[PDB]
């Protein structure tokens, strides 16, 4: 499946200036609007700002002090910045494409002339009345301003800390005798002791996908994270089918392959 | 600015509900509005543009309405997979200065009932050697999404060095949970068990793990 990326620091100190670049042309860089979303926790969507074919460049007023965004065609890559950040910026940063242009618009209620139905001089305007449209009020349309997000990228987890990364330690969950539900057993691996977020696990390098459970996290009084992922498989496999948890931090540029061997009992 | 909408709406499975995002002429009554589904782990999903145009792949029974200053997304036969926070977006004057809503989060009610599966691991072998200790109790499998999880050392509660998740959904759209308690090796061996018990309305499920075993 083909996305828009983000990428950038995932961990930044309070004051730093976060840049970040988004970087795809298979939805046309040159034939396609890109826009900056981001969303803090507990906090709704937030606006950042966009740019297009052209580089003409719009932003969310309340930001725009802080916020600068520019391209390069010739790599095809949006670049966003954000200076004087602080905790409350931390947030997931998502790249997108964008949808937005003005058009010409009637007020509620009123439609153009065509619309109407009639057809001559003063059909491009617009009509409080289609019925006895000769003596209705009459305006000349006004600007109807357009957006949508169009495209969404995954989004980029950016963490406004003080504090050191620190890559994860990864342990098996062995499935044993007594652990097991009959015809299927859980097994998985414990992600422990990592900073910042996030972290993500697949299992047999993606193949294994039927009955994986990644959970959320838990913060621990140390300022560390841990999580743990597991994976419901056959009990009759347990010995033969090797299982591998894929472990990825990339706030430390780590991966881990840790394989999960059964118990002997 | 923000878009106003409710923080929480509840619809029954496979009835309908209306989400409401109520602006001004600024903004929803420039005739544009647009909105969004964010399921918890995925990326937002653009639902509807232009008041009432669906985007690709967006079944019908989601369609978008407006009347002057305040638009509506109804949702009918309403899926547990509908769950998620909803937001209305719309330009204002000016193409590039989008404002999002408030969000909302929608329930679907009258779901089936599960009771939760736990699975509680010992601290590993490996982990042991490296002087630590984690006893990790899995809850998954479960609805509705809340549980209470209490710990024992032998018969004793435990307070120190839990820490819980917050459920969340499964693929399957039932709850999953995690527990954890941290020791010493010296502590997990000293003791003859210990319990990692999971409350689920009204009806309690404990699962031990003994340092003398696998």
């Amino acid at each position: 499946k083909v996305q828009l990326r983000e990428s950038g620091p995932s961990l930044i100190k309070p004051s730093q200036t976060l840049s970040l670049t988004c970087t795809t042309s298979i939805f046309s860089l040159i034939d396609k609007t890109v826009g900056w979303v981001r969303q803090a926790p507990g906090k709704s969507l937030e606006w950042l700002g966009s740019i297009d074919t052209s580089g003409n460049t719009g932003y969310n007023p309340g930001l725009k002090s802080r916020l600068h965004i520019t391209k390069d065609n010739s790599r095809s890559q949006v670049s966003l910045s954000l200076s004087s950040v602080t905790t409350a910026d931390s947030a997931t940063y998502y790249c997108t494409t964008v949808h937005q242009q003005t058009r010409k618009g009637c007020p509620d209620g009123w439609r153009f002339g065509w619309d109407c139905g009639f057809h001559g001089y003063g059909q491009e305007d617009c009509y409080e009345d289609c019925i006895d449209i000769l003596s209705s009020q009459t305006l000349s349309p006004t600007d109807a301003y357009e957006f949508h997000v169009d495209a969404w990228g995954q989004g980029l987890l950016v963490t406004v800390s003080s504090a050191s990364t620190k890559g994860p330690s990864v342990f098996p969950l062995a499935p044993s005798s007594k652990s097991t539900s009959g015809g299927t057993a859980a097994l998985g691996c414990l992600v422990k002791d990592y900073f910042p977020e996030p972290v993500t696990v697949s299992w047999n390098s993606g193949a294994l996908t039927s009955g994986v459970h990644t959970f959320p996290a838990v913060l621990q009084s140390s300022g560390l994270y841990s999580l743990s992922s597991v994976v419901t498989v056959p009990s009759s496999s347990l010995g033969t089918q090797t299982y591998i948890c894929n472990v990825n931090h990339k706030p430390s540029n780590t991966k881990v392959d840790k394989k999960v061997e059964p118990k002997s009992c | 600015a923000v878009l106003n909408q409710p923080s929480s709406v509840s619809g029954s499975l496979g009835q309908r509900v209306s989400i409401t995002c109520s602006g001004s002429s600024s903004n929803v009554g420039n005739g544009y509005v647009s909105w969004y589904q964010l399921i918890p782990g995925s990326a937002p999903r653009t639902l509807i543009y232009g008041d009432t145009s669906r985007a690709s792949g967006v079944p019908d029974r989601f369609s978008g309405s407006r009347s002057g200053n305040t638009a509506t997304l109804t949702i009918s036969s309403l899926q547990a997979e509908d769950e998620a926070d909803y937001f209305c977006a719309s330009a204002e004057d000016s193409s590039s200065n989008a404002v999002f809503g408030s969000g909302t989060t929608l329930t679907v009610l009258g779901q089936p009932k599960a009771a939760p599966s736990v699975t509680l691991f010992p601290p590993s072998s490996e982990e042991l050697q490296a002087n630590k200790a984690t006893l990790v109790c899995l809850i998954s499998d479960f609805y509705p999404g809340a549980v209470t999880v209490a710990w024992k050392a032998d018969s004793s509660p435990v307070k120190a060095g839990v820490e819980t998740t917050t459920p969340s959904k499964q693929s399957n759209n039932k709850y999953a949970a995690s527990s954890y308690l941290s020791l010493t090796p010296e502590q997990w061996k000293s003791h003859r068990s210990y319990s990692c018990q999971v409350t689920h309305e009204g009806s309690t499920v404990e699962k031990t793990v003994a340092p003398t075993e696998c």
